[PDB]
RNA sequence: AGCACAGUCUUAACGAUGGAUGUCUUGGUUCCUACAGCGAUGAAGGCCGCAGCAAAAUGCGAUACGCAAUGAAAAUUGCAGUGACUGAAUCAUCAGAAUGCUGAAUGUAAACUACACCAAUUCCCUGGGAAUAGUGGUACUCCUACAGAAA
RNA sequence: UUGUGUUGAAGCGAAAUACGUGAGUUUUCGUGGAACAUCUCCCUAGUGCAGAUCUUGGUGGAAGUAGCAACUAUUCAAAUGAGAACUUUGAAGACUGAAGUGGAGAAGGGUUUCUUGUCAACUGUGAUUGAACAAGAGUUAGCCGCUCCUAAGGGAUAGCU
RNA sequence: ACGGACCAAGGAGUCUAGCAAAUGUGCAAGUGUAUAUGAUUCUUUAAACAUUUUACGCAUAAUUAAUG
RNA sequence: GAUGUUAGGAGGGCAAAUCCGCCGAAUUUAAGCAUAUAAUUAAGCGGAAGAAAAGAAAAUAACUAUGAUUCCUUUAGUAACGGCGAGUGAACAAGGACCAGCUCAAACGGUUAAUCCUUCGUUUGGUGCAAACCUUUCGACGGAAUUGUCGUUGAAUUAUUCCAUGAAUGCCUUUAAUUUGAGCAAAGUGAGCAGGAAUGCUUCCCCAUAGAGGGUGAAAGGCCCAUAGUUCUUUUUAAUUUAUUCAUUGGAAUUUUUCAUGUCGAGUCGUGUUCUUUGAGAUUGGAGCACUAAUACGUGUGAUACAUUUCACAUAAAGCUAAAUAUAUGUAGGAGACCGAUAGCAAACAAGUACCGUGAGGGAAAGAUGAAAUAGUACUCAGGAAUGAGCAAUUAAAUAGUACCUGAAAUCGUUAAGAUGGAACGGAUUAAGAGAGAAAACAAGUAAAGAGGGGAAU
């Protein structure tokens, strides 16, 4: 070494040319993922591909004040919303068995989120004009007229955010 | 950018600006931080005083999130 | 020169003896070629192709009747049965792959993924 | 131009042109139709056949007419009955003429040509 | 980039101390012209270039968003002044004003003939002529790299 | 019709030798995209053959530079020859048929076209009528089932 | 951006009352036969050679030089042929001297074998010759061998690692 | 003293990472929109454009082995 | 257990770029070198897929807490390791892509293996020309299995509410997307110049949702293929059409009221020691050996070895699982500020070819006539022939003649001029010769006649 430079620290003492990789296809992959998600949301025919996730609090004192999307509503939250986990996972609601509600604030906030999602739901009959009032907390099946008039209206994707 | 390089202006100068006597050899002083405390000691002591040795006690796993604390006056 | 469709209707006798006489005349042509004579050498190609056509029709007829004989019986010879890729042959059938137990079957019939909309 | 599945590469498509099989060559060797029978068959171009009356409008023989006598797809050439020339040794051979340099003036129609003009209709 | 091991796919041997030949590596064996010839090295025929080009060259650049927006705004402003357009090379001596704007019904015209007619009627007949007559095959070996023509910008 | 000394060196013009330069490029290289196992139903690889005249490469397998079928569809030609007035000449496709000896190679062997054992075998007609020394099978390990022997 | 090209581009050879201090630039004539610049400004790099016992290719003086030296030795006449010291025939003088340039085989070679042509190259001189080139042809087994047996030994099975 | 018989063509401080200095540029106690998303952009376009009112880096505060 | 050419089956080998196990260096750096580094790399052995592997916590955290795995941005060249030298070096949180959960074991079911397989048959219908394929449940037989298949996820009891059932009658439309293969597809072969030949130059017309490329005797939007666009055809896949009666056969979710706090993976975990591995440090994982557990109040983690103990988290020693991810391989497409025949792959070509080595292996050189050889040199003369020459001949051209585009230098020949006493060349200055040369190196203007070109003026 010479002059007044930082002492060198470069970790290039192994065969690194075999490990170099450069992403020429970053935006190409962007396009491919966009196309795939567009194709599946066309395939499922109206129902959004997004699933409802709970609002949870980030751990550690660094991110104490911040909330984000957790994975899965708890059993207590699903019960407060009035539905079983097995039924909830069939209508785009994520459920996890690991989280627990240590605070009434989190419990009620996620329950009210679930209730808002349930009220926003409109259910398509399983058997083509054989509407039934549903089980496991699934809302009653919408009928032909409301389904027709709601199918041509923009979906509320802000609830998932 | 390659036409602005300094080597271009030494195109016909034999030694390429690296000296006719000392020449440009391959690591004539060692590799990396080789000579600290032995023959690069003057450089190390003149520009990086407290480099050698260790001070203080170990913190085995840190978890910086515990002590993260931005300040405002 | 002979075409395949005309002799597709022949019996196996009239096919085999036609092949035999075609082979005999091809042998005569080859003998003439071996001798100094070369005038008729250009007919060898046509005779060979006619032999190939007759053999093709005869073999296709034999294969068809063998398949008719082994119709069903669920134990055809290996050459008669499917000649898929070996990995494809050893793969589990779609029915076996989609087979599900009673418990999960009744679970999925009772709680199927269902279509819905959002306001 | 807009179809990205089709290459515009010079080397790629001149390789295609110079190694095209005879089936593609028969279409590559098409020629313009004259005004009158262009009106008659309401089409613009047609691959040349062995017995078509043609008028060459390009090259040293740019005024001659004649019934074509042979089509050589290997050399991408056609030959018309009276456009012969003498060789050094002294016998006559037909002058190779590219189909793009001629215009059809009379076609020989057959059972298989009638169907392609019908498909064009 | 060149092939990764180009020029270095031979047997390395430089037996050249006392052979009265240069100490460059030589390919081994016999019975062929290649035997005993100078092996890999930028100065040897078929020996691999000095610093082989690599795909991890800095192909792209990250440009500050503020600088990009500044450049776009400045380009619009420059297009707004008559002298600058003339200097760039557009034949605009006959148009009325250089920040020229046209009715929204230009967005609806669909025929190239009427687009050209509108361009001419605006007073850009010279510009169209320059564009159409600039078309010509470029010099150099770029035209065997799918870069045959070179057009002027209108 | 005669005149230049010879050699050596220099210059110019025209040539010889050589294959640089320029211009071409059915090639390479790199990136992106997509699909992705082949094999005892005998793979990859290797030999040996196959064309009228035929060495290589390419293609093919005793139906052997190609059969059948499907689409196009009149040429293919060095000679000879072959083609309709479109299963025919030639392309393309390629699903049917066929695919020599080997090779994991697997009856025993192997610088052998060497040597076994068990079924004789194959074809034609709708029980007969022929022709064939030809054709199949026989490795080792393991699984399921079966068989009669054993303590 | 704005230009030159079949009324001849690039390149190349010789040059110029040419310009520059200079690297160079620009022109003329000849050749060439299809591309070529951009100095308006900028971007980019595998960007500038006298050397590296440099790499590849080509070519010199040495030089019509060294040399074409083992194996005792050739001669006369004729034939063929465009052409004969070294192809053939006859005559002569000689050699090898059964421990042989004599006959049979093995290893190795693989068509060199035979006949008919034939001479571009090769046959370090010539060559009409030839183991060269070209077209055809030629290898016949119950008894000669392999094949069988076992040897020094090799591979494999059972196990065991 | 070593290399160079001759000629042609090829022939050697480059690329990446990381740091700093210098200078140009933008913004400024902030600066850089990372990965990713959207969008009647999809030859070019693998680039351009954009980012529902505490992501992260560096800077904005230092010092101490350290509880701080 | 054996043995079976008993019936039906499987494994073996090739191929590897990405992927999974094992085994395992040294060059190198430390300016020496031994720990360290190179490197948990190369070489070696084995094993899979279109991805693989990992994966549904004996996990983090310490917070207001998160919630399978993988990958990207970052954490972070940080905590840490290290002759604390050279060097090495993670994890959690945070932001994103993607998003998916499950089943064995154990429990419970004996007024009844409620299971599974083989073989032989029966029909319920459908697309195929055919070949063949998808559905079909009534069995019978022979076995396997209580040394344990299957059902339930504690078991009953109410209430609602859902899901699977059969028969008969009718209904199979319409659109948008996506994806194969096919067609159709504008406008000059107008003058004139020159040329062997326009696609060139002038000039007169046009088409363009087509001015991408290629071919065509020279540079073509209008000559040809194709291109823009568009129409049919193939795959599936959304929304949209229609369902109506009659019946009993089970199953599921939640909610009422009780019984009972069940099960939860053993030479395994763990500990000691040894070796290796790791950033893991009184040991991170792995392995060998020795010892060898507890039973959910248990036992594992909480990054410093202990004892007593709180707290939090998780529930090891069994198993499956798509996506986001990777792809110096093969195949097929598309591109480039890449190379342009000593370059680019070794190979633009008959290239892993010729050729070399006993073998493992090593491994080249070599592209270009011309628009057209359907113009590849006819004829004559001289020669044995090769060749040469021509008054002869193709071509625009043969000094384009097959080694054929161009055709440099080295080296050599011919002709001319010059120099020439043991180097040659050279610098500087002139002189003599010999080639070239008029753009400053004289004559603007004026008058006449001859050939032309323009501009203004009605």
């Amino acid at each position: 070494v010479a002059h007044n430079n930082v002492l060198p620290n470069v970790h290039l003492h192994k065969w690194w040319q075999r490990h170099v990789r450069v992403n020429f296809s970053k935006n190409i992959k962007k396009k491919k993922r966009r196309l795939l998600r567009e194709k599946r949301r066309k395939a499922n025919g109206g129902t959004p591909i997004e699933k409802l996730h709970p609002i949870v609090h980030c751990p550690t004192q660094r991110y104490n004040f911040r909330t984000r999307l957790g994975k899965g509503f708890t059993f207590e939250e699903l019960k407060g919303a009035g539905l079983t986990p097995r039924a909830a996972q069939t209508i785009g609601i994520c459920y996890d068995k690991r989280r627990k509600n240590r605070s009434e604030e989190s419990l009620t906030k996620n329950v009210e989120r679930l209730l808002k999602y349930k009220n926003s739901l409109v259910m398509i009959p399983l058997k083509k004009n054989k509407a039934k009032k549903g089980i496991g907390g699934i809302p009653a099946d919408a009928d032909k007229n409301t389904i027709k008039e709601f199918r041509n209206k923009k979906p509320l994707l802000s609830i998932f955010k | 950018a390659t036409r602005f390089k300094k080597n271009r202006k030494k195109r016909g100068h034999v030694s390429a600006g690296h000296g006719r006597v000392g020449k440009h050899r391959k690591h004539p002083g060692g590799r990396g931080k080789a000579g600290g405390l032995h023959h690069m000691r003057i450089n190390f002591d003149k520009y990086h005083p407290g480099y050698f040795g260790k001070v203080g006690m170990r913190h085995l796993n840190l978890l910086k999130n515990r002590t993260y604390c931005p300040t405002i006056n | 020169n002979v075409k395949a469709y005309e002799l597709r209707t022949l019996k196996k006798k009239e096919l085999l003896d036609k092949l035999d006489e075609l082979k005999k005349e091809l042998s005569g042509l080859r003998i003439s070629k071996a001798l100094g004579n070369s005038a008729k050498n250009s007919k060898i190609h046509g005779v060979r192709k006619n032999v190939a056509r007759v053999l093709t029709v005869y073999n296709q007829k034999r294969k068809m009747e063998l398949r008719q004989l082994y119709k069903n019986k669920k134990f055809k010879p290996y050459n008669l049965r499917k000649k898929l890729t070996k990995n494809k042959r050893l793969q589990l059938s779609p029915k076996q792959k989609a087979a599900m137990t009673l418990r999960q079957k009744k679970k999925v019939q009772n709680f199927p993924q269902r279509k819905y909309l959002v306001v | 131009k807009f179809n990205k599945q089709k290459s515009s590469s010079r080397r790629k498509m001149r390789k295609a042109h110079f190694t095209a099989p005879a089936g593609l060559r028969r279409k590559i060797m098409s020629s313009k139709l004259s005004k009158e029978l262009r009106l008659k068959y309401k089409t613009r171009s047609l691959p040349v056949r062995k017995d078509d009356e043609v008028l060459i409008c390009r090259g040293h023989n740019h005024g001659r007419e004649g019934k074509v006598v042979k089509i050589n797809r290997k050399r991408y050439k056609i030959y018309v009955e009276r456009v012969t020339r003498e060789k050094v040794n002294g016998e006559s051979t037909f002058i190779g003429i590219h189909p793009s340099n001629v215009v059809l003036t009379k076609l020989k129609v057959d059972k298989n040509r009638k169907k392609i003009l019908d498909r064009k209709a | 980039a060149v092939k990764l091991g180009a020029g270095y796919e031979t047997s390395a041997e430089s037996w050249g101390t006392g052979r009265a030949v240069a100490r460059i590596p030589r390919v081994p064996g016999g019975g062929t012209h290649r035997a005993g010839q100078g092996a890999f090295g930028n100065m040897c025929r078929g020996g691999g270039m000095f610093n082989p080009t690599k795909i991890w060259r800095r192909w792209g650049r990250k440009v500050n968003l503020k600088e990009k927006r500044y450049a776009v705004c400045s380009s619009i402003a420059a297009s707004g002044v008559t002298s600058l357009v003339l200097a760039r090379g557009h034949r605009i001596s006959h148009l009325k004003e250089v920040p020229l704007v046209v009715s929204n019904d230009i967005e609806s015209l669909s025929k190239t003939k009427e687009a050209v007619n509108f361009l001419v009627s605006l007073g850009l007949k010279d510009e169209v002529n320059r564009l159409v007559k600039s078309k010509k095959i470029r010099a150099g070996k770029g035209k065997m790299r799918n870069r045959k023509y070179k057009i002027r910008n209108g």
